């Protein structure tokens, strides 16, 4: 099924022709436009008072990355390199080795946040919920170099944001 | 098959004729390029650059390769004439920023592993 | 008046000795550009331009390649502009 | 002393310069639409004095919103040069920051900071309109702490 | 004369605003900064771009209409004559001739912005 958008012929009688002449000479549809703008002037604006008010987000929101720990304080990352393998932008650089206690742990874990596309594939690939994208989205920097994250930087991000990261994960893990 | 079809030229003399026409066009264009793009080079420098670009391909014997080289040269000439290229594009034939690379064995040995 | 044969020969001579790779002392009436003066066909193409900006008219590729000796340019110019001294 | 007057004058000029940050719409790619979303009613960048401006001759900040390609970089540098001073550059999105998804491409310049000096790097692909607004307010706070007249007084 | 003082004050204050506007800012200018603006590239000078007979024709037709308007301006005092029928006849005559000029320009292409 289809429909025509502009297949109406105007009526050609006295009253219709006079209606169109009055519309031509008295600018009635221009007055309708003025009325629409005037009606919008008396509507409450949709503006929010940033930064005192914030745009609404969801637990699934993909922001700044973080490396997480177990309740014991032990790191979750066991350096499987799945996130580095799946990373569409090749933003993840990993080096690992046996730790002094024998654990399988990273010695390098870099994310080039200027290479990153913030797709969240890394946190999908991760089998232990080690790498996540956190809720933070206000981390603009004055230099390019502060956006090339380190393992220390990402672990400090995890320690900084774990309280709300864990709540978001608890909110959404049953969908995953 | 044993033989192949031409691009334009059925022979090497035809390819040379078109090469000469393209060289003529480029040689006449160079002064207008120097003036219009406000290049800081001389017309002698630009025409010597045109000649040196032509001389890179002097070893070509295949008339089809010569024809495609002429096609690409005419394309470049039309980018230059119509001012589709910027000054930076015209000045890229002159690698003014790149440092003089070594050529002899000893300096290449000193600076790294590349042959 | 239509410039005579020597009125073409001297112009050819001057524009030929303005060319860098052509030595004035090695340049003669019949100094063939390639074998005598040691030039390329790109050099010949370049000098043919210098025969176009002076004499006004345009020499096309079909016969501009035929202009090897400085006398041959003179004869071509004389023929083209209906010059018969 | 006379350094109090210079400090007050610097404060005045830097309040006037950050209260009328007029940016130039350099919308190259997907980051352009989140920036006009920061323009949209929900965030209303005009309420901060940040107007919708025009030709670089009346622009104070360049927002590089999108991938910069090799074919496009000379134009970006040209319009950056044509901006009157003081002028600032905000790099918005991964592509403008360091190449992003297209970092390893033959035709993409890896970060606009190879072409222009950048004041603020807004991360994200794309950064949300709120993230770009945060970057803009951070740029405003950068302007607040400039000491141009105090530098001059101690020269 | 009060009006002369008023004009002097207006012109003087406008020029003073120029002087503050055009000397107070701190400057640092280079060649590529003041280059003519062409949306990220360089402009072509070409040769006398502002052409087309239509721009000149609208100016000429405005000139002639403005002359007839100059003929119409004395009308508020013209209605104060005892010989009102002659004055009305002549004012309406002038307005019919204005309408006739408009109609003749209209019908003979004239006011059109053609291909
Ligand atoms: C409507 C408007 C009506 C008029 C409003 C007038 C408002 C006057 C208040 C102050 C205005 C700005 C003054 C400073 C100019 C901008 C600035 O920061 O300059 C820094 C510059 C910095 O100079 P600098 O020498 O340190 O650096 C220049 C060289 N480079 C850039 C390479 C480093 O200051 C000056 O050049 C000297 C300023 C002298 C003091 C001026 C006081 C105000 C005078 C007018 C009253
Ligand atoms: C403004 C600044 C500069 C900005 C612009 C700088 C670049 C300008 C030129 C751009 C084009 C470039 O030269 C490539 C082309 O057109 S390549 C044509 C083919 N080229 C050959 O070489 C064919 C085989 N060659 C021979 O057969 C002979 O060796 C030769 C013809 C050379 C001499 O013949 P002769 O009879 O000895
Ligand atoms: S969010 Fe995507 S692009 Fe960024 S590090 Fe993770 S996998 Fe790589
Ligand atoms: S963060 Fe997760 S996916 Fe990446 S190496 Fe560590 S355990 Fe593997
Ligand atoms: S950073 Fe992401 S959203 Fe922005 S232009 Fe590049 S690919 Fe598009």
């Amino acid at each position: 099924t289809y429909k025509f958008v502009n297949m109406r012929e105007p009526s050609m009688d006295m009253k219709s022709v006079t209606d169109r002449a009055a519309q031509t000479l008295l600018w009635t549809e221009l007055v309708r436009g003025l009325g629409m703008t005037l009606s919008y002037l008396f509507r409450e604006p949709a503006t929010i008072n940033y930064p005192f008010e914030k745009g609404p987000l969801s637990p699934r929101f993909r922001g700044e990355h973080a490396l997480r720990r177990y309740p014991s304080g032990e790191e979750r990352c066991i350096a499987c390199k799945l996130c580095e393998a799946v990373c569409p932008a090749q933003a993840i650089t990993i080096e690992a080795e046996p730790r002094a206690d024998g654990s399988r742990r990273t010695t390098r874990y870099d994310i080039d946040m200027t290479k990153c596309i913030y797709c969240g594939f890394c946190q999908e690939a991760c089998p232990v919920d080690a790498i996540v994208e956190g809720p933070n989205f206000e981390f603009s920097t004055e230099t390019h170099e502060e956006l090339l994250y380190n393992k220390e930087k990402l672990l400090n991000n995890g320690d900084k944001w774990e309280a709300e990261i864990a709540a978001n994960i608890q909110a959404d893990y049953l969908y995953r | 098959g044993t033989s192949v079809k031409p691009i334009f030229s059925r022979d090497m003399n035809e390819a040379k004729r078109r090469v000469r026409e393209l060289y003529r066009a480029w040689y006449r264009e160079v002064p207008n390029t120097v003036h219009l793009f406000q290049l800081d080079i001389s017309v002698k420098q630009g025409r010597d650059k045109v000649r040196e670009m032509f001389m890179k391909n002097a070893h070509v014997t295949d008339p089809r390769v010569v024809d495609l080289l002429v096609i690409k040269g005419k394309m470049e000439l039309e980018e230059t004439i119509n001012v589709w290229k910027q000054r930076t594009h015209i000045m890229r034939f002159f690698h003014e920023t790149e440092a003089p690379r070594p050529t002899d064995f000893l300096s290449k040995f000193y600076v790294g592993h590349d042959p | 008046p239509p410039l005579t044969l020597e009125a073409i020969k001297d112009r050819v001579l001057y524009v030929l000795k303005l060319y860098d790779k052509i030595d004035p002392e090695k340049l003669s009436v019949n100094s063939h550009f390639m074998k005598d003066l040691g030039l390329d066909s790109l050099d010949q193409v370049e000098i043919i331009m210098a025969m176009e900006d002076e004499f006004g008219f345009e020499i096309p590729d079909i016969d501009a390649e035929k202009l090897m000796c400085p006398q041959e340019i003179v004869d071509y110019i004389a023929d083209k502009k209906d010059v018969y001294e | 002393r006379g350094e109090y007057v210079v400090a007050k004058l610097d404060d005045l000029v830097n309040w006037a310069r950050r209260s009328s940050l007029w940016p130039m719409t350099f919308g190259l790619a997907c980051c352009a639409v989140e920036m006009m979303h920061m323009a949209a009613p929900r965030y209303d960048m005009d309420r901060f004095g940040v107007v919708f401006r025009a030709s670089p001759r009346q622009s104070d900040v360049m927002i590089v919103a999108g991938t910069l390609t090799n074919k496009m970089a000379p134009a970006l540098r040209k319009v950056y040069d044509q901006m009157p001073e003081p002028r600032y550059v905000v790099s918005m999105g991964s592509c403008a920051n360091g190449g992003g998804y297209y970092h390893y491409s033959y035709s993409v310049v890896r970060g606009c900071d190879r072409i222009v000096p950048v004041d603020i790097y807004v991360p994200g692909c794309p950064p949300t309109a709120e993230a770009l607004l945060y970057g803009i307010l951070q740029l405003q706070r950068k302007i607040k702490r400039e000491k141009r007249l105090r530098i001059w007084y101690r020269r | 004369m009060n009006i002369m003082l008023t004009l002097l004050t207006n012109v003087t204050l406008a020029s003073l605003l120029v002087l503050i506007a055009f000397w107070l800012p701190q400057l640092n200018a280079y060649s590529e900064k003041t280059s003519p603006y062409e949306c990220g590239f360089d402009p072509m000078g070409s040769a006398r771009l502002p052409f087309s007979m239509k721009f000149f024709l609208v100016a000429i037709t405005f000139l002639l209409f403005d002359l007839e308007i100059a003929l119409l301006l004395p009308l508020p005092w013209a209605s104060q004559t005892n010989n009102l029928k002659t004055m009305l006849t002549m004012a309406l005559f002038l307005l019919i001739l204005l309408a006739a000029s408009l109609a003749y320009e209209w019908t003979q292409k004239g006011l059109e912005w053609a291909e």
